[PDB]
């Protein structure tokens, strides 16, 4: 699943660009917010220790990558949960 | 593996389109929802991967996780949402930690350019990590959220950095299993002396920027591994939060060299 080594530095600036505009002009009131949604992002590192632990042989690859899972799967669960309750606070009262 | 390929490209779109919602008022709500579909395209594109076994280990890691931090997420007062945020913070700094441990203890760099980027993966998110952790038991009544001050810590903080990446670099001439465990323990270490002198108001600004730093560890073990969920996730998260962090501590009056040293 590798590209090449040129189109691999263009996505890295590409994206690096990219991340930082998309930031310029948000308003104050959405600063924590934004980190948390942004924070549940970075949670798809639960994909590369899914690899990982799907290509350990020995009992200590074993356990280092089902402890990566685990993590990135609270990183990206917890994440989630709690960017969609900070975001209800942009509607009204049911 | 065209279907993977082609996963990851719909992931990068929906974390994108999510990213830029998420920044304006109008559509913020909607924002976490297309990152979250996301998410599981990208959890469930995984289980293809050409070569993978341990399949229940994967299920019951995932399940585990994800049960517990869902569990946790939705009963604490709204009020302790930015000490939440620390702690899942904190464990996917672990999480690219981890990816980056297992491939230098296997020695699985050919190329010493890719190890490195594993190296620089591992600090970054080993001290996001402790320094998350940190922040988290700090916000939450574990710790007192005062300063932790001592004679000299500027200095100490300083010397153990110097010390981990003298380490950190060492590992592309010599990668014995005594150094590799001993550069981490020194990542670790130094997150935990960074958040020390760290009171509770400026705490906010510290956590954006350990978000930043496990963004980018994310993105670097993405380039090293070649998986592109992560590089273009971490890179995104990487440079958004810096600029944020930024932003945070201009908002809250100050610098965020003030705050972090
Ligand atoms: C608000 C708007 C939001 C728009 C959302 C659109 C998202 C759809 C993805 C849902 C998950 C689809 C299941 C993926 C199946 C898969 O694994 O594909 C890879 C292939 O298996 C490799 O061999
Ligand atoms: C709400 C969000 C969504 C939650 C996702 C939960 C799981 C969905 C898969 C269901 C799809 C049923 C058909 C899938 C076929 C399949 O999984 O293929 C097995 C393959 O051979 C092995 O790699």
């Amino acid at each position: 699943m590798e590209f090449g080594f040129w189109s691999a530095l263009y996505i890295f600036v590409l994206t690096c660009f990219l991340g930082y505009e998309l930031i310029t002009r948000v308003p104050v009131i959405l600063h924590t917010p934004l980190m948390s949604g942004s924070n549940f992002i970075h949670g798809v590192v639960v994909v590369g220790a899914m690899v990982v632990l799907g290509h350990a042989e020995t009992g200590l690859e074993k356990l280092i990558g089902f402890l990566g899972v685990i993590l990135g799967a609270a990183n990206a669960a917890g994440g989630y949960a709690v960017t969609v309750r900070m975001l209800e606070m942009f509607e009204r009262k049911p | 593996m065209d279907l993977i390929q082609a996963a990851y490209f719909v992931v990068a779109i929906l974390f994108i389109v999510g990213l830029k919602r998420m920044a304006h008022p109008t559509t913020a709500k909607s924002g976490i929802v297309w990152a979250g579909w996301g998410m599981v395209l990208a959890v469930l594109a995984t289980f293809f991967w050409p070569g993978m076994g341990n399949f229940a280990l994967i299920l019951l890691a995932l399940l585990l996780g994800s049960v517990v931090a869902w569990w946790a997420a939705v009963r604490v007062a709204m009020t302790d949402m930015p000490q939440m945020v620390a702690i899942y913070n904190g464990m996917g700094g672990g999480a690219a930690a981890t990816i980056a441990a297992v491939e230098l203890l296997k020695g699985a760099f050919e190329n010493t350019g890719l190890m490195a980027l594993a190296i620089l993966g591992g600090l970054i998110g080993s001290v996001a990590f402790t320094g998350s952790l940190i922040a988290f038991a700090k916000l939450q009544g574990i710790m007192k959220s005062r300063p932790i001050l001592f004679p000299g810590q500027k200095a100490v903080n300083a010397l153990v950095l110097a010390l981990t990446v003298v380490i950190g670099l060492s590992l592309l001439w010599n990668d014995a299993t005594a150094s590799i465990v001993l550069f981490f323990l020194l990542a670790l270490l130094f997150g935990v002396l960074m958040t020390l002198p760290i009171g509770g108001g400026d705490m906010p600004v510290a956590i954006s920027f350990y978000n930043a730093f496990t963004g980018m560890a994310v993105g670097f073990e993405g380039f090293a591994v070649g998986n592109p969920a992560l590089m273009v996730a971490g890179t995104l998260v990487g440079a958004a939060g810096t600029l944020l962090t930024v932003l945070m501590a201009r908002a809250m009056n100050r610098s965020v060299w003030i705050s972090v040293l």
